[PDB]
This record gives C-alpha cells, sequence and structure tokens, in this order.
C-alpha cells in the first residue's frame, strides 16, 4: 500500500531549459530502489535512472536522479525535443513493485485563445433518429479550457463528452471538440442552441451559436 | 542486442481467455526474473506478475490473483501469461520486462495490446459537419467497434489543418470519434471536401462530401 505521488502532475517548459521532476513515496525507501523510466508517446518504457542516482548503460548525460527517504528527484538539464514525454518513478525490489502516476513535460508556448465554432445534427443523423451538437476549439494554449451548452439559454450538464488532441508538432497548440447529446425530440423542441468557451486567451467568454432551422 | 518480443494480444469478450507469449533473445534467459507490466488506455503503468528464474516463486497483483498465470519454459526462451476471466478494466498494452541484476526493469518488450468488451466488430455510421476569412467543416464518425479508424481528406490531398481527435468510448461499448479541417472560407462554394473513413477491422470504407 505505498503509493508513490509525482509532481507536478504535468510540467511545462520551453525547449533547452532545465526540468526538475518530484518522487515523494507514503514511506521511506530505505534502500533507495528507485527507478525513473522515460516513455515516448506510442513506445514501450526505458530504464532511466536506478538506484536512485545511478545512470543506466545508453542514457544521455542530461538525465540525473537525487534524493533519498522519502522524496526523490529527476533532472533533465537540457530538454531536447525528444525529452518531451511521461516519467514514471518506481520502487523496486520488494512487494508491489509499485509505479507513480507519471508526469508529462509538454512544449510551453504563448498563450493562445482558441477559434471556436458550432456545428448542427445533419440531416442524415437525424433521418437515423440521434442528434449530435458539436463545439470545436480550435489551436489553443495552455490545454485547460471550459465549454457550456445552453438550449434555450438552459445550462446543459451530463450530457457531452469532450476529446483532445496531442501537442501540435508545428505549433504547440491544443484542439478541443466538445459534442452535445440530444434525442431527436428534444433537438426539435428547442430554437437556440449555443457553446459558451472560456479560456486564458479571451478576455471574456466567446458564444457561438445557431438557431435551429435556419 | 537483447530483443524482447510479444505476439499474444487481440480483441476478446468478458469472461474467456487469452494467452501472451514473450520471445526472448540476445542473452541468457534463464539467468534473470521477468515480469509482465499493463499500461490502460491513456493511463499510468502497473505491475501485473512476477515470475522468478527456476518457476516456483510467481506473484501477482490483487487486481488479478486467481485469473492470471505467470509460467515460463528456458527451454524455448518464452515468458507467458495465461490470462483467464477477463474482464473490460483488464483493457491494456501488457508489457514483458526483465529484472536487471541490480534490480529495475532494464529491458521491455514492445507490447502486445489486449482489448476486453462484449461488443462485436462493427463499421462506423458517418455524418458530415456542414460549415457555415476562415471555416471549419468536418465529419463525426460515431458508432464502430474496435479501434482504430483512418480518416483521412481529399483522398490523402488535404492535410493542412487537419485535426483528428483521439476516440471516446460511449457507454454502449462502441467508440466515437471527429475529424475536422479550416479552410479558406472563401472556398466553401467552389473547393469540394469528401471525408474518408477506413475501418479496417470491419471491411468498411465509405467516402462523404461535406456541404453547406
Amino acid at each position: 500500500e505505498i503509493v508513490l505521488t509525482q509532481s507536478p502532475g504535468t510540467l511545462s517548459l520551453s525547449p533547452g531549459e532545465r526540468a526538475t521532476l518530484s518522487c515523494r513515496a507514503s514511506q521511506s525507501v530505505g534502500s533507495s530502489y528507485l527507478a525513473w523510466y522515460q516513455q515516448k508517446p506510442g513506445q514501450a518504457p526505458r530504464l532511466l535512472i536506478y538506484g536512485a542516482f545511478s545512470r543506466a548503460t545508453g542514457i544521455p548525460d542530461r538525465f540525473s536522479g537525487s534524493g533519498s527517504g522519502t522524496d526523490f528527484t529527476l533532472t533533465i538539464s537540457r530538454l531536447e525535443p525528444e525529452d518531451f514525454a511521461v516519467y514514471y518513478c518506481q520502487q523496486y525490489g520488494s512487494s508491489p513493485w509499485t509505479f507513480g502516476q507519471g508526469t508529462k513535460v509538454e512544449i510551453k508556448r504563448t498563450v493562445a485563445a482558441p477559434s471556436v465554432f458550432i456545428f448542427p445534427p445533419s440531416d442524415e443523423q437525424l433521418k437515423s433518429g440521434t442528434a449530435s451538437v458539436v463545439c470545436l476549439l480550435n489551436n489553443f494554449y495552455p490545454r485547460e479550457a471550459k465549454v457550456q451548452w445552453k438550449v434555450d439559454n438552459a445550462l446543459q450538464s451530463g450530457n457531452s463528452q469532450e476529446s483532445v488532441t496531442e501537442q501540435d508538432s508545428k505549433d504547440s497548440t491544443y484542439s478541443l471538440s466538445s459534442t452535445l447529446t440530444l434525442s431527436k425530440a428534444d433537438y426539435e423542441k428547442h430554437k437556440v442552441y449555443a457553446c459558451e468557451v472560456t479560456h486564458q486567451g479571451l478576455s471574456s467568454p466567446v458564444t457561438k451559436s445557431f438557431n435551429r432551422g435556419e | 542486442q537483447v530483443q524482447l518480443v510479444e505476439s499474444g494480444g487481440g480483441v476478446v469478450q468478458p469472461g474467456r481467455s487469452l494467452r501472451l507469449s514473450c520471445a526472448a533473445s540476445g542473452f541468457t534467459f534463464s539467468s534473470y526474473t521477468m515480469h509482465w507490466v499493463r499500461q490502460a488506455p491513456g493511463k499510468g503503468l502497473e505491475w501485473v506478475t512476477f515470475i522468478s528464474y527456476d518457476g516456483n516463486n510467481k506473484y501477482y497483483a490483487d487486481s488479478v490473483k486467481g485469473r492470471f498465470t505467470i509460467s515460463r519454459d528456458n527451454s524455448k526462451n518464452t515468458l507467458y501469461l495465461q490470462m483467464n476471466s477477463l474482464r473490460a478494466e483488464d483493457t491494456a498494452i501488457y508489457y514483458c520486462a526483465r529484472t536487471g541484476w541490480l534490480g529495475p526493469f532494464d529491458y521491455w518488450g514492445q507490447g502486445t495490446l489486449v482489448t476486453v468488451s462484449s461488443a462485436s466488430t462493427k463499421g462506423p455510421s458517418v455524418f458530415p459537419l456542414a460549415p457555415s476569412g476562415t471555416a471549419a467543416l468536418g465529419c463525426l464518425v460515431k458508432d464502430y467497434f474496435p479501434e482504430p479508424v483512418t480518416v483521412s481528406w481529399n483522398s490523402g490531398a488535404l492535410t493542412s489543418g487537419v485535426h483528428t481527435f483521439p476516440a471516446v468510448l460511449q457507454s454502449s461499448g462502441l467508440y466515437s470519434l471527429s475529424s475536422v479541417v479550416t479552410v479558406p472560407s472563401s472556398s466553401l462554394g467552389t473547393q469540394t471536401y469528401i471525408c474518408n473513413v477506413n475501418h479496417k477491422p470491419s471491411n468498411t470504407k465509405v467516402d462523404k462530401k461535406v456541404e453547406p
């Protein structure tokens, strides 16, 4: 029941800058049997640090581990583009071989406000008996945004789903899509459909809307 | 050098069985102890099971004790995981991993994906996201199983501006997905924008023209 807690959950730095990742243990790893692993997108992890300060064979010199007891740290001294991955800490040698939950290092850029678009459900979908309304948040940074749906200025909840792209390779922004699910009967009852977006890059929330059948 | 190669992944219904294998080369197999480590979609890593060199010590996470059986055959240099009474929560990429002499997991296999769902293979329903300086139009790729799905625009002739979002799993067991692309709004009347959606597991490929 040992819990390794990694912090922060996400770490946002520029390339060339130093990265510091932390691993706090619920109880003391007296043996210093602590490992750090790198997992690049779409790949199996690779061992980076063992014994909490020992560099694994074939690991670049900019990776380094330190700490003892309940607190361990991984330092990446100069973030290369290949270094923007997820990192796990691990205690080995004993009962559960427990892992930390992982720290993701993403690329930091200046704030970008999303371009918002709303899409009414298509006639083909309505002919099949369902109704999906889609709001798109395009090319924004940072990743945190909030999207509220209003059907005739009535706030929805529990009937929307959202998916987020991974960080774009050319401009390091994110895109987000929100899909409101209504019964076809419900969509035909109300007139005005709006999505309201709040983001760091917006001075006040931007609202894009449409009235049904227009 | 030292390679670990995994073979047994696939898609199965809950309650069933599935055997994973990890063929090892480049080292003396029967001198190291081996692990299986799994990673659920979008989630962290989780130790599953451990086996010694002899074969006389097997340990299992509580998630899988009584249902999973680790085994090894050193005469063929292979590690095995027999998975029984499978549950949806078992859906993950499964890695085999070696414990170096010093203790950590020094070598990992490439990972086989294991999906446990009661759904049947199903092609998607494709609906256009019509547009109304810059404009946006897209594709709703709805109610398919299993992953993945390939979306392309104008048969790959249109790549700049395309965002294909990761699929969300719906309550039904089927996935749903959206692909969009922004374009100069001055082209909506002249340029044709055709969604191309390919779902290899169901043997369905469809094209959907997207229009105002």
